[PDB]
């Protein structure tokens, strides 16, 4: 009987693409303040 | 029992039957307890009968009224009456589905680590909308959170929208899995399906009519059960009937016991009402009233037993000491 | 109430699940294993009866046949024979009802 | 008019916790609907 | 069905049968195995003729 449950090791795959977008969001914010 | 004396000393099914037998024949009886027990068996070496059946062949008693198995070895030495109570080998397991509701299960599929990890991403995006654009910016970032998600702020809501989309889908997807897997359950399966899996163990009594049934049985379903229990380690057998009842209660629903339907139905109706008979009987057998051969009581007693079955008496006496006087009277009608 | 046992079975098949019938378990179990496999035995039996082999009184064949029947039960013959003509010979298999 | 499209600072936490509540039901509505379309049980 | 002989015996949607006169048919007949005897009883009484 599963009881397959949810894997935190695979949920992190989208937590890394999000913070990657947050890091890209800080790079585009600075070029808007200069021009 | 100390203050009284005579036939009133004892009470039970056969006790009530003893009178109903005597009423349709007319004889002054006396309820004697067998001095040794063991119903009725024959020794291998000496070949001397013992128990209730023996006290009929040797003339020490005049009739044997009890839950006496109608076997061939006993029919050769005593005249049995027709069955007053049909029965068979059955199954006994614990009461399933004992758990579990509550708000602690409200955070189960998404594991304990993810409900505390989703909150790190919410405040991490409500603090970036603080920068790309304290009381109205958190209200503006929360106003963008409920509705999904400058060039700097558009890619924040674009990437957050992907992230929140994945979690609600992996949440809904896994939530169907625990409901599809729940929708299998046995629950409550038949005697053949008990043999197919080896997660829940099963066994019988170590020395009795129940074990020998599986021994020389040439049926595939029952031979497969026999070859399993014979090689089963640790030992699935038990010494006495009291142990087999107790072992099912303390196995967390991971052990079963096989026994006659009469003794199975009776434990279902006694505290703490955690046992249950499941499935149908395995073989055909019944109890009978034994008499000495050639005795004048014979055919009249046999005729009387047929009279009690068709008038609805033996069905009523069955219900009386099982269900009516039973301590789990409420656990029978509403158990399904 | 119906006239024959034949009308009792057919009436259940045309009642759209709003009529039941009561009969001996043997016949009911057998009908359960015959096409088009739409009937079913539910719940336990209501009373304790059985079938027997009848012999004229005082006949020589009396005592032996009675003893012989007890030998068949304890040799798993009667259970096998019933399993052979009810379920084995049946058209709706016993495994057909166990998730197929 | 704020209920159909999901869900000031006092009116934002109202539309946020409501959005979280209705998200659970619509998901638990869909997840259970799939389970009863996969395994058909027969009620006696 | 999964590739196995016991999985073929456990269901009766997809039917099965052998040759009318050959060693193939006689094997199932006198076989005293649990898996094969069930296949024999089915083919012996399957209607119409498999
Ligand atoms: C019923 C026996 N359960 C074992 C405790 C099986 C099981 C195991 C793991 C997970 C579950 C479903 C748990 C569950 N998680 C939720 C997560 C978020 C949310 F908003 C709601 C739920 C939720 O209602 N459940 C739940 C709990 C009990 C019964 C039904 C459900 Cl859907 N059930």
């Amino acid at each position: 009987e599963k009881t397959s449950a949810l894997s935190l090791s695979n949920v992190a795959g989208v937590f890394y693409i999000l913070v990657g977008g947050l890091g890209l969001a800080m790079l585009v914010a600075l070029i808007e303040f200069c021009y | 029992h100390e203050m009284l004396e005579g036939n009133e000393r004892y009470e039970g099914y056969c006790v009530d039957l003893a009178a109903e037998i005597a009423k349709h024949c007319g004889f002054k009886y006396k309820l004697t307890i067998v001095g040794d027990g063991k119903y009725g068996a024959r020794d291998a070496d000496t070949k001397i009968w013992n128990g209730m059946v023996g006290e009929l062949v040797y003339g020490k008693a005049d009739i044997a009224i009890a839950p006496l198995t109608i076997t061939l070895v006993r029919e050769e030495v005593i005249d049995f009456s027709k069955p007053f109570m049909s029965l068979g080998i059955s199954i006994m397991i614990k009461k399933p589905q004992k758990s579990k509701p509550g708000v602690f299960s409200f955070l189960d599929p998404l594991a304990y680590e993810i409900w505390m990890c989703i909150v790190f991403a919410y405040i991490g995006v409500s603090v970036v909308l603080f920068l790309v654009s304290i009381f109205n910016s958190l209200w503006f970032s929360l106003g963008a959170f409920m509705q999904q998600g400058s060039l700097s702020g558009r890619i924040v809501g674009g990437v957050w929208w992907f992230f929140t989309l994945i979690i609600i889908s992996s949440y809904t997807a896994n939530l169907a899995a625990f409901l599809t897997v729940e929708r299998m359950v046995s629950p409550i399966e038949s005697a053949e399906d008990l043999s197919k899996q080896t997660e829940i163990a099963y066994g019988t009594l170590d020395s009795g009519s129940t074990k020998e049934f599986f021994r020389r049985s040439k049926i595939a379903v029952f031979d497969k059960m026999w070859t399993y229990m014979r090689s089963a380690e640790p030992s699935v057998f038990v010494r006495t009937t009291a142990e087999g009842v107790a072992r099912v209660r303390k196995s967390k629903g991971k052990y079963a016991y096989l026994l006659e339907s009469t003794m199975n139905e009776y434990i279902e109706q006694r505290k703490p009402c955690d046992t249950m008979k499941v499935g149908g009987n395995l073989d055909s057998k019944g109890y009978g009233i034994a008499t000495p051969k050639g005795s004048s009581l014979g055919t009249p007693v046999n005729l009387a037993v047929l009279k009690l079955s068709e008038q609805g008496v033996l069905d009523k006496l069955k219900n009386k000491w099982w269900y009516d006087k039973g301590e789990c009277g409420a656990k029978d009608s509403g158990s399904k």
